[PDB]
């Protein structure tokens, strides 16, 4: 809960500081951090099958994962559209 | 209460003088007339002269009512003390008769003294009364084996070396007659008459005893007094009654030998010693009857 | 770096692509390009990724001679998403590079870290550790990277900062970051460590070993320890736990600073009074004092050895602190004499050996101290040890002290018997006198009081006669003999024994008799026997003694007792009549009394004589009923 709130606070702060490239990097970095927490929760449930670490993970991070996935997709799509428009202008 | 004031206080001046009669006067003897008195007797004359002397300081009339109380009391006071200071009461008695010879006003003093003597006589009588019945009592319990000791160690030595030599010191031959008479009449013979019986054997025991009594009651200076010889003759006759068979007994009566025996006494002496027979009868009625005719 | 390569690299870095980021790093030809790349890697690598994934920067660089252009070409070929990032106009590429470079530099400045070209890997590991710790709050989050470093500076930082902070955070459930802890003052950091939930020796030992000692060793100063922890305010010495923590900290071999020993002393000297409020205090003080070493300057002019000697006597002085012990040196000679006399009296209580005396000699006016020692042995009835000590040392007790202790034992004694413990102690006390003849009367007092204890004697009705009461009869010793005659019927005929008791009483009480032969006292004694015999029906023996009394030079003073014999009437006589024999005896004594009595009494004495003579004249001396 403390880690989810600190990740959420840092993420929305860093998104508010500012080309879609910056927000693409910030969302990619957070997606990698969330993947490390996911892997840790999976490992804990493998080491102790009675652990609720996967359920705690889903409860605390699911909305943040969805938000990051949506922003990462949007910014990756805007990066590609700017590039395709640039290529057609050069042609 | 003024007169009372002085009378008790001069009572003090003579008493101081009496305590002051020098102590060595009650032990030393002076020659005086013949009697010998102690050195203090003559000094003593002054104290009772001095009581009359002290009376002048308000005389009689002012003194008449207690004088006899006060005089007799002083005579009594002096008398008591000198007994403890003058050891030998017989030495003591002689001094006191001599003082009330010198001044015949010491009335109580002679009463005290004569009674002092009566006592000393009774002391002599009591000690002697005890021994005689007891020896006689001793004879009484063991006819067969009398203890002659009662007589031997105490009674006669008392008389010869104690009782009698004491009586010589007092010098008054009328009185010795009263003492010898006491032992013979009131002591020895009377108890003897009052036994239930005088056993045939007891009489000889008794015969050994009395004679021993005569031996110690012989006072040669008195062969001159009538009852002294009558007592000794009588006792001499009493032992003789005690050891004879009946025939010698009537023989005596007729001989006047019962001069010192009442018919009452003669028959009673007959009644006590021998058993009832005409023999005792002819003799007894003979004595009372020859005594009857006389 | 090439602007296009720097932008492509930032995408692989943020993706945690270990392969692409390691290949780009090995392709960098200049230290300036590597510095720019390591700044980017430090800030943009995902904080939660495994520290081992960036460990390739710690490997030696194999200069494979790949040109930046060839690496850029392959990366754009493999990932078409990089085309929109790297193939823009020059102004857009410069804007992207400047925005990213500003963000990276602002982030590093926010931690007060500058990565230097001369120390690039060391400063990178420190920077990366602060960046990761800002998120995770784990102070050991980069331990795997630090363990692979040969830098002594990083090892000292791990041991002095990271390990202390990790232990502090785990102990207090605090989440203090490395950057926050490094920006604390050394006093504030030690103050945070000194926050203990429970102050026990075990907890303090763990905090000292894993937090404070490594931190102060890294800071290069122990001053924060004495200022914040080891001071009089934290060590009131008012509890066993506080005292044991003080003992434990006082034994730490670091720090070797004079300020440590001063502060250790200031705690003990200021707060040591509270120690009076431990199995053996003297042993704990002895162990602590031995741990200073032999440095006399600390001890206000008393040597270590002198403190150790003085500590042995703290219990005998009833002194429980070093400051009160030092204060005794400033006390006056009378107070010092009193304390030294208490020491010797306390040390010599119970059974003692010669070593106990030798310890007092090693500790050491000596004459006054020895007097208090001897007075304490006397006080406690230790006569066997006193006799042994006096015979061996040649020391004499003052006769005044001996006489004072004699009266103390004599006045406490329950009865006069020499079997009584206090009468034994009084007798033993007199045997210490150097001159028995000068005090003969004290032995006479012991002797007569023992003799009196063999008789029935009471001081007052229902109060037993004590030895102490004999002094009350000094004005009239005859009153003891009067009480003896009343209470002991066997004494009434034993004039020799009561006269011997009277002579012993006069001797013991220092009463002067009338003459050398006790003439008046014997006449009075004989008078008291006659009075007691008449009161008990023994007319014979009363009369025999009244004949002895009447022949005495002073018999006139006793005329009343002689007159009482002359008027005596026994209510048990037959018909209540005087026996005739007794009348002659009473006449007997009354007219001897007429020769010596006061002239004023002649009438009364003569009236008794005439009454007895008249009574005698009424008796039939031949048949005397009353003989």
């Amino acid at each position: 809960d403390t880690l989810s709130d600190q990740l959420r606070k840092n993420y929305y702060r860093d998104l508010s500081l500012f080309d879609p490239f910056y927000h693409y990097l910030i969302s990619t970095k957070l997606a990698t951090n969330l993947n490390t927490v996911r892997k840790l929760a999976i490992k804990d449930n493998l080491d102790d099958p009675s652990s609720d670490a996967i359920d705690r993970y889903q409860k605390n991070f699911s909305r943040l994962e969805e938000s990051v996935s949506s922003i990462s997709f949007s910014k990756a799509s805007k990066l590609q559209q700017k590039y395709d428009a640039y290529q057609e202008s050069q042609k | 209460i003024y007169t009372t004031l002085k009378f008790e206080s001069m009572m003090q001046q003579r008493v101081i003088q009496i305590r002051s009669i020098p102590e060595e006067e009650y032990h030393e003897l002076v020659s005086v007339q013949p009697i010998q008195v102690s050195v203090f007797v003559q000094s003593a004359a002054k104290v009772f002269t001095e009581f009359e002397q002290g009376c002048d300081t308000i005389g009689r009339s002012k003194v008449e009512s207690i004088y006899l109380y006060k005089f007799n009391l002083l005579q009594t006071a002096f008398f008591a003390m000198v007994s403890e200071k003058v050891n030998d009461w017989t030495q003591l008695y002689k001094d006191v008769r001599y003082l009330y010879t010198e001044n015949p006003k010491l009335l109580q003093l002679m009463e005290l003294n004569s009674r002092r003597l009566d006592l000393n006589l009774n002391l002599i009588k009591k000690t002697i009364y005890k021994l005689v019945n007891d020896q006689l009592q001793e004879l009484k319990d063991n006819e067969r084996t009398p203890d002659w000791d009662i007589t031997i160690s105490s009674l006669l030595p008392y008389l010869k070396k104690t009782a009698l030599p004491t009586l010589y010191k007092l010098e008054d031959n009328t009185i010795l007659v009263a003492l010898i008479r006491y032992i013979v009449h009131d002591l020895v013979i009377d108890n003897i008459l009052h036994w239930r019986v005088i056993s045939e054997k007891s009489s000889e025991n008794l015969s050994e005893f009395i004679m021993l009594l005569l031996s110690g009651l012989e006072i040669p200076r008195l062969n001159l007094i009538e009852t002294y010889r009558h007592s000794r003759e009588k006792l001499g006759i009493l032992s003789k009654i005690l050891t004879a068979h009946l025939k010698d007994i009537l023989e005596m009566f007729y001989e006047g030998e019962f001069f010192l025996f009442e018919t009452d006494e003669i028959v009673q002496w007959i009644i006590l010693l021998f058993a009832d027979t005409p023999t005792r009868r002819d003799c007894i009625d003979e004595i009372r009857r020859v005594r009857e005719e006389a | 770096m090439n602007p296009q390569l720097y932008l492509c690299a930032s995408v692989f870095i943020t993706r945690g692509d270990v392969k692409s980021v390691s290949e780009i790093y090995q392709g960098l030809q200049s230290d300036a390009e590597r510095l720019q790349y390591l700044k980017l890697l430090c800030v943009m690598w995902p904080e939660l990724d495994a520290p081992t994934n960036i460990s390739f920067v710690l490997k030696d660089i194999e200069l494979n001679g790949m040109d930046e252009s060839s690496v850029l070409v392959s990366l754009i070929q493999e990932d078409s998403s990089l085309t929109a990032i790297s193939e823009m106009d020059v102004n857009t590429i410069s804007k992207r590079v400047n925005a990213l470079a500003s963000y990276v530099e602002e982030t590093l400045i926010g931690f007060n870290i500058h990565i230097r070209e001369t120390h690039m890997l060391e400063d990178f590991i420190r920077a990366r550790t602060l960046v990761v710790n800002s998120l995770s709050k784990d102070a050991l989050c980069s331990l795997e990277l630090l363990a692979n470093s040969t830098s002594k500076s990083l090892v000292s930082w791990l041991d002095g900062i990271l390990k202390p902070l990790d232990h502090l955070n785990r102990r207090l459930d605090t989440k203090l970051s490395i950057f926050q802890f490094e920006n604390l003052s050394a006093q504030d950091a030690v103050s945070e460590m000194w926050k203990l939930p429970v102050k026990e020796v075990s907890v303090v030992r763990s905090m000292m070993k894993y937090e404070v000692e490594p931190y102060l060793k890294f800071q290069g100063s122990y001053t924060p320890f004495y200022e914040v922890i080891f001071n009089p305010d934290n060590f009131p010495l008012d509890s066993i736990n506080n005292f044991q923590i003080y003992k434990y900290l006082s034994s730490q071999p670091t720090p070797l600073d004079t300020k440590f020993n001063e502060t250790k002393w200031n705690i003990l000297y200021s707060n040591g009074k509270n120690l009076a409020s431990l199995p053996n205090l003297v042993f704990e003080l002895e162990s602590l004092i031995k741990s200073f070493g032999d440095d006399s300057q600390i001890f206000s002019g008393i040597s270590l050895n002198e403190w150790l000697v003085n500590l042995k006597f703290m219990n005998a002085m009833d002194i429980k602190d070093l400051k009160s012990l030092k204060k005794l040196q400033n006390e006056d000679s009378v107070v010092q004499t009193s304390y030294f006399s208490i020491i010797t009296q306390n040390m010599f209580q119970g059974h003692i050996d010669i070593k106990t005396v030798q310890n007092v000699v090693e500790f050491i006016t000596n004459e006054l101290q020895t007097s208090i020692l001897l007075e304490s042995l006397l006080k406690l009835g230790k006569f066997d040890i006193l006799e042994q000590f006096v015979s061996t040392s040649g020391v004499k007790i003052q006769d005044k002290v001996i006489i004072q202790h004699f009266w103390r034992f004599f006045n406490i004694a329950s009865n006069g018997s020499l079997s009584d413990p206090d009468m034994k102690n009084a007798n033993r006390t007199l045997n210490l006198l150097s001159n028995k003849e000068t005090h003969s009367n004290l032995y006479d007092i012991l002797t007569i009081v023992d003799r009196l204890s063999h008789y029935s004697l009471s001081f007052k009705r229902g109060m037993p006669f004590k030895p102490a009461h004999i002094s009350e009869f000094k004005a009239n010793p005859m009153e003891i003999v009067e009480k003896l005659l009343d209470l002991n019927p066997k004494l009434r005929k034993n004039i020799e024994v009561t006269f011997d008791i009277l002579k012993e009483l006069y001797t013991a009480l220092q009463v002067t008799p009338s003459d050398k032969d006790f003439t008046k006292e014997y006449s009075k004694l004989l008078s008291e026997h006659i009075n007691n015999l008449l009161a008990n029906g023994d007319f014979k023996f009363a009369f025999d003694q009244a004949i002895n009394l009447i022949e005495r030079p002073d018999a006139a003073e006793h005329w009343v007792t002689i007159f009482q014999v002359g008027k005596y009437i026994d209510p048990n006589w037959l018909d209540a009549e005087i026996p005739t024999e007794i009348i002659y005896l009473q006449l007997g004594i009354v007219s001897k009394l007429l020769h010596i009595c006061p002239e004023k009494e002649y009438e009364v004495i003569t009236s008794q004589w005439s009454g007895l003579e008249l009574e005698l004249s009424t008796r039939n001396l031949i048949s005397d009923k009353y003989s």
